[PDB]
């Protein structure tokens, strides 16, 4: 088999920057390389074949170079919709093999999150389980801290996070944190607080509620 | 429109069997060699299997070597993959993938991909989701739906039949410790437009033909 090593794994890069991803083959493959772009969820789209030929319909900022062992994919002016994972593959021989990928993330100015908190619906409580949901909305960077305080005590290992894809216009994330506990444990307490630490906030922001208060 | 339409994924228990078929239209399948490519959740692209125009030459990746069978019905312009003794490591999105066909020269890079069907190998059963409102409290207010406790992936969430797209965020699913998936979908809306405009999230969960809607409204308190 031919192994392909991509550097780097992740990229942070400002709009308009020149980005260069590499792909090094475990053996000389001449010009038999392809580059693809994958938006998460959707199938890969072919960018470049034969190391450097552009596929029809691909914007010219994307360019390929290299021969034999070391190859480069190049975005000369990174656009906000270019966030994607990019893969090289070799078609020198079967088995066909891919690089590990390169996650390309857009760099933009700091944006503080809008915080919201949503108590468990009555319906959910009727089925004996309580989900409390905290939202961090349209922020950058991805790095944020979300702390759950119940009756002013810090909660450990009973909540889960999920981050949206970078938005293709303003390059901002959104995060949800869900606290989960039994209707029994939920009823033992009164104050439900979500405390958010983030670069764009000078000091932590806390949104909260007292149990059922219109 | 050259299209490759694949079907027949689903959920099976470890050791079971599935057949994936990919229906080619707008071109003649016999002109091309055809591949399967797959992708584990949040992991890389793995090539699966190859088949000649002629059904002459088949190749397999070592992982699937004695379990998967690639086949071809050119008269139906369709490509198949029989998947026997399925395993945990076989869970992935499965792509039907067409190699570029030149005569002279070599060109096994992918001209066209199917959209992908999901294959889940799990001991857990198809459960449909419960949908709860994330009620807007009290000049922007946010609201949403909590789609909780389903299996397997995916669901899809729309708003007001798709007539509301601006400012929508549907979060990637998470696997709860219970072994079931849960996700939220949210939208921010002008709070001056709260008490006048109706908000209905349309959840669809094909794997159990469960289609739930829900009206999200702020909670007034006439109780006991
Ligand atoms: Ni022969
Ligand atoms: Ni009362």
């Amino acid at each position: 088999a031919i192994q392909l090593t991509q550097s780097p794994s992740s990229l942070s890069a400002s709009v308009g920057d020149r980005v260069t991803i590499t792909c090094r083959a475990s053996q000389g493959i001449s010009s038999a390389l392809a580059w693809y772009q994958q938006k998460p969820g959707k199938a890969p789209k072919l960018l470049i074949y034969d190391a450097s030929s552009l596929e029809s319909g691909v914007p010219s900022r994307f360019s390929g170079s290299g021969s034999g062992t070391d190859f480069t994919l190049t975005i000369s002016s990174l656009q906000p919709e270019d966030f994607a994972t990019y893969y090289c593959q070799q078609f020198n021989s079967y088995p066909l093999t891919f690089g590990g990928g390169t996650k390309v993330e857009i760099k933009r100015t700091v944006a503080a999150p809008s915080v919201f908190i949503f108590p468990p619906s009555d319906e959910q409580l009727k089925s004996g389980t309580a989900s409390v949901v905290c939202l961090l909305n349209n922020f950058y960077p991805r790095e944020a801290k979300v702390q759950w305080k119940v009756d002013n005590a810090l909660q450990s290992g009973n909540s889960q996070e999920s981050v949206t894809e970078q938005d293709s216009k303003d390059s901002t994330y959104s995060l949800s944190s869900t606290l989960t506990l039994s209707k029994a444990d939920y009823e033992k307490h009164k104050v439900y607080a979500c405390e958010v630490t983030h670069q764009g906030l000078s000091s932590p922001v806390t949104k909260s509620f007292n149990r059922g208060e219109c | 429109e050259v299209q490759l339409v694949e079907s027949g994924g689903g959920l099976v228990q470890p050791g079971g069997s599935l057949r994936l078929s990919c229906a080619a239209s707008g071109f003649t399948l016999r002109s091309y060699s055809m591949n399967w490519v797959r992708q584990a959740p949040g992991k890389g692209l793995e090539w699966v299997s190859y088949i000649s125009r002629s059904s002459h030459t088949i190749f397999y990746a070592d992982s699937v070597k004695g379990r998967f069978t690639i086949s071809r019905d050119n008269a139906k312009n369709s490509l198949y993959l029989q998947m026997d003794s399925l395993r945990d490591e076989d869970t992935a999105m499965y792509y039907c993938a067409r190699v570029y066909s030149s005569g002279w020269h070599v060109s096994d890079y992918f001209d066209y991909w199917g959209q992908g069907i999901l294959v889940t190998v799990s001991s857990a059963s198809t459960k449909g989701p419960s949908v709860f409102p994330l009620a807007p409290s009290s000049g922007t207010a946010a609201l949403g739906c909590l789609v909780k406790d389903y299996f397997p992936e995916p669901v899809t969430v729309s708003w007001n039949s798709g007539a509301l797209t601006s400012g929508v965020h549907t979060f990637p699913a998470v696997l709860q410790s219970s072994g079931l998936y849960s996700l939220s979908s949210v939208v921010t809306v002008p709070s001056s437009s709260l008490g006048t405009q109706t908000y209905i999230c349309n959840v669809n969960h094909k794997p159990s033909n469960t289609k739930v809607d829900k009206k999200v409204e702020p909670k007034s308190c006439h109780h006991h």
